[PDB]
């Protein structure tokens, strides 16, 4: 089975470095050109460099140029980019993928999120979105939990670990102007079960090693 | 470089149609060994793209049988035969005959389904966020279709600009529809100066705007 | 000292040059010798050593780089190498050339393509000068043709010149600049045509270091000993 696996991403200050990697297993991986592609959060697929299987020819888009460079250690299975003078515009997920004969993006890899940023990692306040009556619609009620300013992207909700997934919906996060991102997860459950069921939104973020349990209560 | 413009830019269609994505290229991709390489891939949301067809016709093996490609030159077609509820999600063309290799823009495939109305919730501020200082008022459209939708928000009936951030989920891959929050951001000092807060909605579905409201206090 | 002297005085170097030479080249650097020795004036034994230095470098750069030694008269020309190896371009080639008609006879050193000799990888090739020249400082330059911006594949492989000019002379930059200057109205040309060729040029000259030259030291030691002993020996006397 053809696989790449990305590694290295993470969270680097404007001007800074960061080398990716990416694992390749289940082809003779020395044989074949290998690519880095970008995707920046909300936007299109922007490819970012090719190396040929001896490294003898290279390519790079323009807005990489003299910053980033890639390169492959055959022996190792493993393809490289090393990535300077970071911007804020080089946040993104990055791909690794190859042709597996030629120069089409065959296969690829799950990607590693590079976030270019000063702003300083910080968990999420998690408030409630209380159920009420002008949250309700015949019997049903809406309610969520409101996961504000926190800083670099992937957070995760659940609602009752994972139990609750009819009806959810966790919204993509917004960019602040402050450098944080906010979002809100709501979901739709019975207005009968409010008063016996208990509606606990799960927030897990990795970055701050920061998890929060926030019970959403109908209020008085 | 190699301009590569796709059309449309979204593509509702019907579960079982056909639907046909165009790309068009800002100069001939027939490179001088005789091959055109121009590819098709799919971005299913929240996962990395899938090659569909590569140097124009050719379809990457487990590719389903009903997505094909076709063209030369400058003018490129990719045809989904029959849509399936999984086609969802972003369609790119790309050619590497150029260095550099560039992308279309993308097709957003969405699949049709009957005008649902949204289902419109506010929530005011918790009482945790307004002790540090600050009122978020959420605006919820629950469940609609089409995604055209307009959201604004008045404070004691004045427009509200500058002070509101929206959000959209992708498309129910069970249902077809789209939900919106949109997000009131008051200072709570500015948020207790007045009472009545609302959410205004317009939407194809709604026989006439709707707004949703509720006074501070209360 | 009379010419026929300084022929005598330089038998030996110049056996022990002829009998590392191609049989080809070594056949032609003796036939110019002889010319030296029956030289009836110090210009016509001149212009025979001139011709030597060169014939008997390229030779021993044949030898070097494991290519054969074709005799100038025997070397193809640019057109030669396209009608062979490109034959549903000869014609285009020679529409694109009737205002340049003199590319079509263009000769370098090497006309040779990827298995007109040929070559087992023409990338090879030019590592290996791109490799010297960055460890040593020696002076080349190098043009690849390249329709538009058209990136290489990996599906499909295409059939490729590399072109090829060696010197020995005194002003190794004027000849490399000289080189690629006249060849580049050629890369533009295959380069509308969709044909891949690669120029190469180089140039040693005696004040190398000897074990810094485009031929084996063993050969350097081979030419110093002869060809330079007897322009030395050709001016004071
Ligand atoms: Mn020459």
């Amino acid at each position: 089975e053809v696989k790449l696996e990305e590694s290295g991403g993470g969270l680097v200050r404007p001007g800074g470095s960061r080398k990716l990697s990416c694992a390749a297993s289940g082809f003779t991986f020395s044989s074949y050109g290998m690519q880095w592609v970008r995707q920046a959060p909300e936007k299109g697929l922007e490819w970012v460099a090719y190396i040929s299987s001896g490294s003898r020819t290279i390519y790079y888009a323009d807005t990489v140029k003299g910053r980033f460079t890639i390169s492959r250690d055959n022996p190792k299975n493993t393809l490289f980019l090393q990535m300077t003078s970071l911007r804020s515009e080089d946040t993104a997920m990055y791909y690794c993928a190859t042709g597996y004969g030629g120069t089409w993006f065959a296969y690829w890899g799950q990607g590693t999120l590079v976030t270019v940023s000063a702003a300083s990692t910080k968990g999420p306040s998690v408030f409630p979105l209380a159920p009420s009556s002008k949250s309700t619609s015949g019997g049903t009620a809406a309610l969520g939990c409101l996961v504000k300013d926190y800083f670099p992207e992937p957070v995760t909700v659940s609602w009752n670990s994972g139990a609750l997934t009819s009806g959810v919906h966790t919204f993509p996060a917004v960019l602040q102007s402050s450098g944080l991102y906010s979002l809100s997860s709501v979901v739709t459950v019975p207005s009968s079960s409010l008063g016996t069921q208990t509606y606990i939104c799960n927030v897990n973020h990795k970055p701050s090693n920061t998890k929060v349990d926030k019970k959403v209560e109908p209020k008085s | 470089q190699i301009v590569l413009s796709q059309s449309p830019l979204s593509l509702p269609v019907s579960l079982g149609d056909q639907a046909s994505i165009s790309c068009r290229s800002s100069q001939s991709l027939l490179h001088s060994n005789g091959n055109t390489y121009l590819h098709w891939y799919l971005q299913k949301p929240g996962q990395s793209p899938k090659l569909l067809i590569y140097k124009v016709s050719n379809r990457f093996s487990g590719v389903p049988d009903r997505f094909s490609g076709s063209g030369s030159g400058t003018d490129f077609t990719l045809k989904i035969s029959r849509v399936e509820a999984e086609d969802l999600g972003v369609y790119f063309c790309s050619q590497s005959t150029h260095v550099p290799y560039t992308f279309g823009g993308g097709t957003k495939l969405e699949i049709k389904r009957t005008v649902a109305a949204p289902s419109v919730f506010i929530f005011p501020p918790s009482d945790e966020q307004l002790k540090s200082g600050t009122a978020s008022v959420v605006c919820l459209l629950n469940n609609f279709y089409p995604r055209e939708a307009k959201v604004q928000w008045k404070v004691d009936n004045a427009l509200q600009s500058g002070n509101s951030q929206e959000s959209v989920t992708e498309q129910d891959s069970k249902d077809s529809t789209y939900s919106l929050s949109s997000t009131l951001t008051l200072s709570k000092a500015d948020y207790e100066k007045h009472k009545v807060y609302a959410c205004e909605v317009t939407h194809q579905g709604l026989s006439s705007p709707v707004t949703k409201s509720f006074n501070r206090g209360e | 000292k009379p010419i026929a002297l300084i022929c005598a005085e330089l038998y030996k170097p110049f056996q022990d040059l002829f009998a590392a030479l191609p049989k080809d080249c070594s056949e032609e650097c003796q036939t110019l010798f002889e010319d030296i020795r029956n030289s009836e004036s110090h210009a016509s034994a001149w212009s025979s050593a001139l011709r030597i230095k060169g014939v008997a470098y390229a030779g021993f750069f044949s030898l070097t780089n494991s290519w054969r030694y074709i005799p100038e008269d025997l070397k193809p020309t640019l057109g030669m190498a396209i009608q062979t190896v490109f034959p549903d371009k000869f014609e285009k080639f020679l529409e694109r050339t009737h205002l340049h008609p003199e590319y079509r006879d263009f000769t370098p050193d090497y006309l040779m393509c990827r298995s007109v000799q040929e070559v087992s990888s023409v990338s090879a090739v030019v590592d290996r000068f791109k490799s010297k020249s960055s460890e040593k400082g020696r002076p080349i330059r190098q043009e690849e043709s390249r329709p538009k911006t058209e990136s290489m594949q990996e599906d499909i492989e295409v059939d490729e010149l590399l072109i090829v000019e060696v010197g020995y002379q005194t002003d190794i930059e004027g000849k490399v600049i000289s080189d690629i200057e006249k060849w580049k109205g050629v890369v533009n040309l295959m380069s509308h045509l969709g044909i891949k060729v690669n120029v190469l040029t180089c140039a040693d000259n005696s004040q190398t270091p000897r074990t810094d030259w485009w031929i084996d030291e063993k050969y350097v030691r081979l030419l110093l000993n002869s060809i330079s002993y007897l322009f030395k020996e050709l001016l004071e006397n």
